[PDB]
């Protein structure tokens, strides 16, 4: 025999102050005991389970299930408990490949490694934990103890050790043939070159005759495998990919089930299909979840729903990345908070695309959504190709340095131009740095009674302008904006407007141009027709008068 | 060569901390070092039954091509046990914010020569990744003191006082300080005798060596240098509505800090609906007021005092055309430091670079003044400073941080 370099094992320890799993051993009918005798010894005679005595204290359940349409049983060794006791360990397959940072390929060809799997030895003092018992006939003898030698199916470290003892053994192969890419997905391996069909074969070769070191033997039979590849919802192919087919169903009716599939597949549709939006349809789901309440379809999420159809109803492919040019991504506003992207090397081939979605918020406005937009496709950037994309944003380069030049923030966008498509991103007001001479100045205050939720909200001003408007079933954050809002609404193209209102002065120093608040949006309207405005805040009840005689108007 | 035993603290696991996204540029780098450090013992790589990490990414300067590992420790030096058992830690030499010049050494790779406790290993995981998570994540451990761990001063505090032995006499006149990584050395001496007897203390290192990659460097500071910020009001010949109006918003906020500060024969003033850019004459009340008041502000806060038992907070504000202030205090209003900045290099269209320095400023300045970092409220959106400030930063230590998402209105005082 030709010697075989045997695979580590990896220690294995269960959580602290865990022991192993004594689970019962439900009886079995006597069709399901010989089967997994049968299945037994065959493993047995391949060294993937060893007979034990009775000293072991161990046991895990084993059952008898068969594959519908066939007459060979098969066994399943139900390792729940253990799995609760065994230790965490290091996920790798967590972070999976984008295809959109995939390089194109002239050959990928796959080889089969179901061999290895149960080749791969468990830690000799963990083996004691997976023991399991085949039940007697009749129940008159002793059940038949075995142990697992190698990875069980179905135990909770089985995939990350193979993981770990696959990588190190391609590692060196990998390393000494820079010329071609391996990856493995359970058990198969997938081998990619530029190579012509000369040395690529060859390579081949070679990487079976590396795992024949191991003893890993691989089929003669090329493999069913060949491209284009289904794989974790995409098809892969040697010079373009996208995801599997997205069919969007006619229903009259929609439940919240099939709304949230409708969702789902809308959201897996636009990593390659441009545009696609979700906010209607996604907002049928606000707050509820019982799981089939038929809801009805707003004419919103119906003309949304028309819109993505249209959107899907040619297959659409992405390219692979290449690492010698440049990453262009493209940014479009598309309205209610909706931000849709693309990210391209060469005009008209996307690599991918996607959407932004403006988060839960009081007061927003779109150069803050465009900002965070930014900073997600970086960061997303960033892990599938490594460097971040040449930004073409519509926001023109003279609104960007007004905006984070005045912003009490520190923001940041990163190498970018000006591209422009409709709509653009635009300031709607800007408020004055120090106060209008020659413009009348507007005192304001409003106050509410906590009990009676009446106030008064109102204003005087310098040319004895005097507003004041009794108010019901407010509070006196209220009628501090609605006292903005009267002076807003009663002064000329310029004015000062002078208030203590600390709440008003937050929300208007984060320059919103939309709010939650149909109070603040009626003073975004105002000052957006508005050609110069100052806010000044003061104290209240220091004696400011102006500030002390609309107070000790509106709080009568 | 006989390793101190380290634990973590009781109910505490080890560090679990996803590795953030690397950049291509970085992912080459450590790909580089690591391999190195491989070859020279300092880490092994490691198996999935070891479930932990740390994140790490790189630093350099612009022009040296050569890249300093940055393992981000912040969570274990938390779960780590504060040692207690030769030492309860270091006075802190109060006169080391008083040398004419204080330089900062990098000395963290003398740490690699001490070998780390076998069973604690297992907490220094991490991970390269790879770009677009093609090949698996290389795993490491370190088998030697890492960089940045709150442990590794302390085990080597013992070697480091016997490697200054001969500096120790010879210069009674110098402080020097060490904190994670970091050697201060301060001296009242001419800038070059400074740096020359920097150098010498360099030699008495890489003497102990039989090499460091920047022991060589050598940030300067002078902490004699280091500004504050009074509270101050405008002196003015006459005033407008406007601008008494915030002076009693100034005087108001202040009055928070500074027990007897008054504004009512001010705010009289502002009896009256008057347009804003008016002129008002000061009455003499309020002028005696105004007078009163600039006195009282020209004395230091009342009960201020350090307790090293309390985290430190600083704050940042941006006031614009490149100047940021910020305070340090423990309790609110008791500002134990206040400063402002305008010199940010390098950064007259980029905020966040200009914030990340300051951030990283302010941090040296508490490390000599309290031999400790304080926790930063960042004026900036999390995504966005997340997203950066790894791209900017060039200190071995990494401070805490919290994010300020509504302005406060009293930027405007510290303006
Ligand atoms: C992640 C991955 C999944 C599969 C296969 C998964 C499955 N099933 C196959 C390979 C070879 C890889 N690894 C890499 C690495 C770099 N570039 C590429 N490009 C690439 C991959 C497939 C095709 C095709 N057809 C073309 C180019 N693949
Ligand atoms: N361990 C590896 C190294 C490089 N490529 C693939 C694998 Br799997
Ligand atoms: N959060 C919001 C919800 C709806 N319209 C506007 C905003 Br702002
Ligand atoms: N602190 C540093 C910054 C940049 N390069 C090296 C070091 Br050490
Ligand atoms: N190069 C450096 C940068 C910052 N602090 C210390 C050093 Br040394
Ligand atoms: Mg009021």
């Amino acid at each position: 025999m030709v010697p075989i370099s045997p695979i580590e094992t990896v220690p294995v320890k269960l959580k602290p102050g865990m022991d192993g799993p004594k689970v019962k051993q439900w009886p079995l009918t006597e069709e399901k005991i010989k089967a997994l005798v049968e299945i037994c010894t065959e493993m047995e005679k391949e060294g993937k389970i060893s007979k034990i005595g009775p000293e072991n204290p161990y046991n895990t359940p084993v059952f008898a299930i068969k594959k519908k349409d066939s007459t060979k049983w098969r066994k399943l060794v139900d390792f729940r408990e253990l799995n609760k006791r065994t230790q965490d360990f290091w996920e790798v397959q967590l972070g999976i490949p984008h295809p959109a940072g995939l390089k194109k390929k002239k050959s990928v060809t796959v080889l089969d490694v179901g061999d290895a799997y149960f080749s791969v030895p468990l830690d000799e003092d963990f083996r004691k934990y997976t023991a399991f018992t085949i039940p007697s006939i009749n129940n008159e003898t002793p059940g038949i103890r075995y142990q697992y030698n190698v990875l069980p199916q179905g135990w909770k470290g089985s995939p990350a050790i193979f993981q770990s003892s696959m990588t190190k053994i391609l590692e060196p192969f990998a390393a000494q043939n820079p010329d071609i890419v391996i990856y493995q997905y359970m058990d198969d391996l997938y081998v990619g070159s530029d190579l012509e069909i000369g040395q690529h074969r060859t390579k081949i070769e070679e990487l079976r005759q590396h795992l024949l070191r191991w003893g890993l033997t691989t089929p003669d039979k090329k493999h069913q495998k060949e491209p284009p590849f289904l794989w974790m919802g995409y098809e892969l192919h040697p010079d373009k990919w996208t995801v599997q087919p997205i069919v969007l169903p006619e229903k009259d009716s929609w439940t919240v089930n099939d709304i949230q599939k409708l969702v789902g597949k809308l959201n897996w549709a636009s990593q390659i299909y441009p545009g696609i939006k979700v906010r209607q349809l996604s907002k049928l789901l606000r707050g509820t979840k019982a799981l089939t309440e038929v809801i009805p379809l707003t004419e919103e999420a119906e003309l949304e729903l028309a819109e993505n159809r249209e959107i899907l109803k040619e297959p659409v492919h992405g390219v692979y990345y290449d690492p010698s040019k440049d990453l262009i991504a493209e940014i479009q506003k598309q309205g209610q908070g909706q931000w849709t992207y693309q990210i391209y090397q060469e005009p008209f081939k996307n690599l991918k695309t996607g959407k932004y979605a403006r988060m839960r918020g009081a007061h927003t406005n779109d150069v803050k959504q465009l900002t965070e937009a930014v900073q997600k496709i970086t960061t997303e950037s960033i892990v599938i190709w490594g460097k971040t994309p040449k930004f073409k944003l519509p926001i023109q380069k003279e609104t960007w340095e007004t905006w984070w030049t005045e912003y009490w923030q520190a923001t940041w966008i990163p190498e970018w131009e000006f591209v422009n498509t409709p709509p653009l991103v635009k300031l709607w007001y800007q408020l004055e740095k120090e106060p209008i001479v020659g413009a009348e100045t507007f005192y304001v205050d409003g106050a509410a009674n906590r009990e009676t939720k009446l106030g008064k909200a109102g204003y005087v001003t310098n040319k004895g302008r005097q507003k004041v408007v009794p108010l019901t079933n407010t509070t006196n954050q209220k009628t501090e904006l609605q006292a903005i809002y009267l002076a807003l609404q009663d002064s000329g193209l310029e004015v000062n407007i002078v208030t203590d209102s600390q709440y008003a002065l937050g929300i208007i120093q984060a320059q919103p141009d939309k709010s939650e608040s149909e109070l603040v949006n009626q003073i975004i309207e105002q000052l957006i027709k508005k050609e110069k405005v100052y806010l000044a805040w003061v104290p209240a009840h220091k004696g400011i008068g102006g500030n002390e005689q609309v107070d000790k108007l509106v709080s009568a | 060569i006989e390793t101190v035993p380290v634990k973590l603290k009781p109910g505490m696991d080890g560090p679990k901390v996803k590795q953030w996204p690397l950049t291509e540029e970085k992912i080459k780098a450590l790909v580089e070092i690591c391999t190195e450090m491989e070859k020279e013992g300092k880490i092994s790589k490691i198996g999935p039954e070891n479930p932990y990490n740390t994140p790490v990414f790189a630093i350099k300067k612009k022009d040296s091509t050569k890249w300093r590992k940055l393992v981000d420790f912040r969570e274990l030096n938390k779960r780590t046990q504060d040692f207690w058992e030769v030492q309860l830690g270091i006075p802190h030499p109060a006169g080391l914010k008083k040398k004419k010049s204080v330089t900062v050494l990098d000395v963290g790779d003398a740490y690699f020569s001490v070998p780390l406790d076998e069973d604690f290993r297992k907490y220094t995981a991490f991970t390269i990744p790879s770009i677009n998570n093609e090949t698996p994540g290389i795993r490491y451990q370190y088998n030697v003191l890492p960089q940045g761990w709150k442990g590794s001063p302390a085990i080597f505090q013992s070697s480091m006082t016997k490697i200054l032995e001969p500096f120790k006499k010879q210069n009674p006149d110098i402080v020097i300080y060490q904190y994670m990584d970091d050697l201060y050395v301060g001296s009242d001496l001419e800038i070059g005798q400074h740096r020359t007897k920097i150098e010498e203390l360099r030699q008495h290192l890489l003497r102990w060596g039989l090499e460091p990659p920047f022991l060589w460097m050598g940030y300067e500071l002078h902490p004699d240098k280091w500004t504050v910020q009074p509270i101050v009001l405008p002196e003015k010949d006459s005033w407008t509505v406007n601008d008494i109006q915030k002076l009693v918003g100034k005087l108001n906020w202040a009055s928070q800090i500074y027990p007897g500060i008054k504004v009512r024969q001010l705010s009289k003033l502002l009896r009256g609906t008057k347009a804003l850019t008016e002129v008002i004459p000061l009455t003499e009340e309020a002028e005696l007021e105004l007078a009163e008041n600039r006195e009282i502000l020209k004395e230091p806060v009342h009960g201020v005092y350090y307790d090293p038992s309390k985290d430190l907070i600083a704050e940042i504000q941006k006031q614009g055309q490149g100047q940021w202030t910020y305070q340090i205090y423990q309790e609110p209003f008791k500002n134990l430091k206040t400063g402002k900045y305008a010199r940010m290099r390098g950064a007259h269209t980029n905020d966040v670079k200009q914030l990340t320095e300051a951030v990283q400023k302010i941090t040296t300045e508490s490390i000599v003044i309290w031999g400790k970092t304080p926790k930063f409220k960042l004026p900036i959106q999390k995504e966005t400073w997340e997203t950066w400030w790894t791209e900017y930063w060039q200190a071995t230590w990494i401070p805490e941080w919290e994010f300020v998402n509504t302005p406060p209105l009293v930027k405007l005082w510290y303006q």
